[PDB]
């Protein structure tokens, strides 16, 4: 019903487009893909992936620039510049902007003036014009005409709201720190290069690395409640995908128990988190969690009360899938909310 | 008392002014070094390093466009364009071109305009360049030569022990795989490449990529002109590297004879570069190996008599530099101009 | 020094640039104009003006689209998209968007797409994504790279805002109400004809016009410890300009007496507000204050504490001429921390 374009055909936007392709029937609808580096070297990344493993049908190239996924066709065009895009030859109704770089405003607006009609970032905003949605939370707060221009957050802020949510909005955050064992990234050097941040210089692969994270302080907004009251840190670690929150905040109310905080989950998941939230009381380790469609999981088994005021959780989340596929669903609001 | 300058701090660059720094009575001497990164980034990645370690020295960030080293200063300066390095106001001899982009005539020679007086290159040279692998040819090398190659870090090391091969049993005709340690090349994460291959996850796959040194051979050993040819594995390792030679060669000959034949040279006219080993070892145990090429004699292995198979380690990196460095070690000897 | 367009050549543009013109030697620099007429009636105009009197100076239309104010020509277009501008041809540095239509990101965001480097709005902005200033008030919480579109507020909230702080500032405000007898403004009807606001829908001319306004609760924007303290209705009155704010807000301090309230003003005048801020003392009427190049006003013989805690001020502001000198001046601030 919907056109779509993919501008940044890497790793989050391919997750996209195989989230999207699998679906129920998404009002979306993927016309176009922004590689840089042609049908061929957009179509194998489609079908051959190294985290997500062989691409389950028939996708060949047509044209020069037009591959096929199953008999539907996909148009493909390259520029870094988004405004010698094609949007408005096309029609482009929505664009997932998953580059990492238009980020801001000015940025990221560029695909409107190609002729583009609503834009989401696959990251956080670097402006403050932008609304930050974060599926399960307060996607309400999005309708028609306020802002052309939405960041769905970040992996792990969309891991972390959720449940941060129903432990404040059940049992009252004073505030607390977090630390997430995150898997490492694209951002990350293969080997020990220069890069702007020493840490991110260091072989991706081989070192337990520290690096600032604003995860933390962004859950605010969307749940501005907390601003100011969270805050952390997180490590990269040689894993490849699929990565672990380590929440620390000493709750208001009472001194409740562990297996208590749990059933606030267990309850809130299969309630009004249905499809977000979930909670696994088998011991597992992260490989177990790869294309998890919950925005975050918790592992039972994990979390514990100390003091009776201080309480500590640990949630799965795939920074690539899950994420991806939130972002298909945020997609997939704007288009329900559509004229 | 030859001024050197090093342009493309990556891990050649880096992995060279350290094997540098070790080396007695140096007629080498590194003034300023060319880089896209800051003397922040310099200085640090000079100094933690992941593959060979905290290097030991002082190294401190003495000025805005400098660093030092145990006193010894040097500027960092970083232009994307070498015509624009100050070369010629440096009197720069000697240019170590480790960044992978200037290997053709066109490119390299960017440093000559820049004041710079010789360029080696620290990879193989693309079309008509003077390619030169210490032990194999350096005697080939004239101060007349501007702008030289000093081949891969394959070749480098399948070269030493073919020479000896050929120039023993005759090679008539040979293929070549290396497992090779994957380098800055690859892609960490599936991302886009001009080599599909080289584009993949690279830490979760042997990733077949093809290499030069096989033709490249011949460039330094004239005699095995199309004799040789192979592909390489990237396999998930930061570093250190082995080769899988197997050559048929005429005069018909046995397991042990082969490596004794290595041994020799080893200890005679390749001594410093090719060396054997018995004790069954494993990548790791081949970091900073000062030689070229290292035969695994325990693997080594004949077939019907004329079939050859030798196995040989070699640390991509460190290995490598130090032959660069031997390389510009020469340029200073017989050097007139 | 740095190349400014105007989009929208009416009142408040068009007293931006005449308060440009005759100035110190402004690092700002008209270059273009987007008045929908073209250089006759962009010209015209700027000539001859019913409430400023005709412009002293040679206007003449050079071109067919670049009239001259001295010898200095002014390119003119015209065109309701601004993608369809040439910002990024002529190398625009910021534009003052006076139009009221652009005000939230995603529109007023359609001039950076067309070529431009920063936009600032004549208005209130409708989004949440763009930084409000107040020249007095906030203007250093202003720095490059921090958001390229800002909001220099309200005519009446930029009037507002400066006494506001010294009462706060120096006296503590508990809070209070407010309300503005408002010189008739281009939203209202000359007569009784439709319009979404059946108060504006009303002769402009011959009605005391109650309408909303927000300036109010905007003052916080700037003055966040009065978040939701403030607030006000507003009285339009058959009077082209000139306008006066009054204020009524029963402070925490003492029970200070009337003529030191004024004092605090007097002080933070010729002092911190030293252009902004003023006290008349002089018994005035409203036309007395044309061209006031003050942001508001105080007429001294009106302020009055009634029962120790109830402060009541008064403050006169020319709503055309003052905000547009401010808006020169934020606009003069850009460029002062501009790379
Ligand atoms: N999958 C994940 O690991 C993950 C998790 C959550 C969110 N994200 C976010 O998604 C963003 C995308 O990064 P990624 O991890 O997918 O890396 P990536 O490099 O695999 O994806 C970037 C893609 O954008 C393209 N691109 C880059 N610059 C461009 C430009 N100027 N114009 C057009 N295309 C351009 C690249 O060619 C590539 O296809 C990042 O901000 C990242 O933080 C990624
Ligand atoms: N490490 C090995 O195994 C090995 C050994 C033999 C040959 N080589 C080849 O040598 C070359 C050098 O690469 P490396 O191993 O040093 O790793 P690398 O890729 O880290 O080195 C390249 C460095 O040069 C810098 N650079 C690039 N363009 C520049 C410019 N215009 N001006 C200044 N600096 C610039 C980059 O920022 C980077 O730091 C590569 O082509 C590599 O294939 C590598
Ligand atoms: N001078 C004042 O009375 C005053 C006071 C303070 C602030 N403002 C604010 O300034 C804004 C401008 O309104 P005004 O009072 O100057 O009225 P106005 O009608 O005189 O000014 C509007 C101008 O914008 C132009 N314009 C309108 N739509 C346009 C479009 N889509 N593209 C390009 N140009 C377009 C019009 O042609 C006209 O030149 C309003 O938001 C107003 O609240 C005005």
């Amino acid at each position: 019903k919907l056109k779509v374009a993919i501008n940044g055909f890497g790793r989050i936007g391919r997750n996209f487009l195989r989230c999207w392709h699998g679906r129920k029937d998404s009002p979306l609808d993927v016309v176009v893909v922004n590689d840089s580096g042609g049908v061929k070297s957009a179509t194998h990344l489609l079908k051959y992936d190294s985290i997500l493993g062989t691409f389950k049908a028939d996708v060949k190239i047509i044209d020069n620039e037009t591959f096929s996924i199953d008999g539907k066709p996909i148009k493909v065009v390259s520029n870094r510049d988004p405004l010698k895009l094609p949007w408005a030859e096309l029609g482009i109704d929505i664009v997932i902007e998953g580059t990492g770089v238009f980020v801001d405003g000015p940025g990221a607006g560029k695909h409107i003036q190609a002729g583009a009609k609503k834009v989401i970032i696959t990251a956080p905003a670097k402006g403050s014009d932008i609304p930050t949605y974060v599926v399960g939370v307060n996607e309400k707060d999005y309708g028609h005409d306020v802002a052309n221009i939405i960041s769905n957050a970040s992996c792990t802020t969309n891991c972390l709201a959720p449940f941060v949510k129903v432990l404040d909005e059940e049992l009252g955050i004073v505030k607390g720190t977090m630390t997430t064992t995150h898997s490492y990234t694209g951002d990350q050097r293969l080997l020990d290069a220069s890069h702007r941040d020493l840490r991110r210089a260091r072989a991706a692969a081989l070192n337990i690395v520290p690096t600032s994270t604003g995860a933390a302080k962004a859950v605010s907004l969307v749940l501005p409640q907390l601003k100011g009251k969270l805050n952390g840190i997180a490590l990269r670690v040689p894993t490849p995908n699929v990565s672990v929150v380590d929440l620390v905040v000493n709750i208001e109310k009472v001194g409740v128990t562990a297996e208590d905080v749990n059933n606030a989950f267990r309850k809130a998941a299969a309630g009004p988190l249905k499809g977000v939230l979930d909670v696994c009381d088998i011991p597992l380790v992260s490989v177990d969690f790869r294309c998890s469609d919950f925005s975050s999981t918790i592992d039972s088994s994990l979390t514990m009360v100390m003091g009776g005021d201080m309480v500590k959780v640990v949630a799965w989340y795939d920074n690539e899938w899950g994420y991806s596929q939130r972002v298909v669903d945020l997609a997939d609001l704007v288009a329900n909310k559509w004229p | 008392k030859l001024k050197v300058a090093i342009n493309g701090f990556g891990r050649i660059g880096r992995n060279f002014l350290r094997c540098w720094h070790g080396r007695k009575d140096s007629p080498l001497d590194v003034v300023v070094i060319n880089d896209t990164g800051g003397v922040k980034q310099a200085s640090h990645l000079l100094k933690y390093d992941s593959i060979l370690g905290t290097f030991d020295a002082d190294v401190k960030t003495a000025g805005d466009s400098a660093i030092s080293v145990d006193g010894k200063v040097i500027k960092v300066v970083s232009d994307r364009n070498p015509v624009n390095l100050p070369w010629g106001d440096m009197g720069i001899d000697l240019v170590i071109e480790g960044t992978g982009v200037f290997v053709d005539r066109d490119g390299a020679g960017k440093h000559l305009q820049a004041g710079a007086k010789k360029v080696l290159i620290t990879a193989p040279g693309k079309g008509d360049i003077p390619t030169y692998v210490v032990g194999v040819n350096e005697e080939g090398y004239t101060h007349a030569d501007t702008i030289i190659s000093n081949a891969s870090c394959t070749t480098n090391c399948l070269a030493p022990f073919v020479k000896v091969l050929d120039q023993k049993f005759g090679i008539i005709k040979g293929t070549m795989t290396t497992t090779h340690s994957y380098t800055g090349d690859q892609r960490l994460l599936d991302a886009s490449h001009r080599d599909l291959r080289r584009a993949r996850a690279a830490c979760l796959n042997i990733v077949p990529t093809s290499t030069g040194a096989a033709k490249a051979v011949a460039l330094v050993l004239p005699n095995l002109k199309g004799k040789l040819n192979g592909i390489a594995l990237r396999v998930p390792t930061p570093n250190v590297s082995v080769v899988d030679l197997v050559v048929q060669v005429s005069k018909k000959t046995f397991a042990e004879e082969v490596n004794a034949a290595f041994r020799e040279s080893a200890d005679n006219e390749l001594k410093g570069i090719l060396s054997v080993c018995d004790e069954p070892l494993v990548s790791i145990d081949f970091r900073c190996t000062d030689v070229s090429s290292t035969i695994d004699s325990s693997l080594t292995m004949v077939m019907g008599d004329d079939m050859v198979k030798v196995i040989a380690w070699y640390d991509n990196e460190w290995g490598y530099s130090q032959r660069v460095v031997d390389l510009a070690d020469i340029v200073a000897n017989k050097w007139q101009a």
